[PDB]
């Protein structure tokens, strides 16, 4: 019984731990993205003036 | 002659402070203080430093 309940409480981890790795793969799409973003904001191309970069 | 002259040298003056890329004066001298820097790499400090003139 003890082996079995403990079969059971591992797949409940288990269930645990992929909820929390998902939640970060959207991190990590967006701390992609938030790069790429201050990538192009970094160019002097764009101008404070016309509010460029505060988009 | 030197009517015609004058009227060369308003167009050559008018040609440098009213050319712009995207609201920014090029050929007055804005540029001639620290330059403009171009990101050309993923990472940072991957740049390079330009410098115009008053023309």
């Amino acid at each position: 019984s003890g082996l079995n309940m403990a079969s059971k409480n591992s797949s409940d981890a288990i269930s645990l731990i992929q909820t929390a790795e998902g939640g970060l793969n959207e991190t990590h799409a967006i701390l992609q993205r938030m790069r790429e973003l201050a990538v192009q904001s970094r160019n002097d191309t764009n101008d404070e003036a016309t509010n460029d970069r505060s988009n | 002659l030197n009517d015609e002259l004058k009227q060369l040298q308003e167009e050559i003056t008018r040609i440098s402070s009213q050319m712009e890329f995207n609201n920014k004066k090029l050929l007055d001298g804005s540029q001639s203080t620290n330059g403009l820097t171009f990101q050309i790499g993923a990472n940072a400090g991957q740049t390079i430093t330009m410098k115009i003139s008053t023309m």
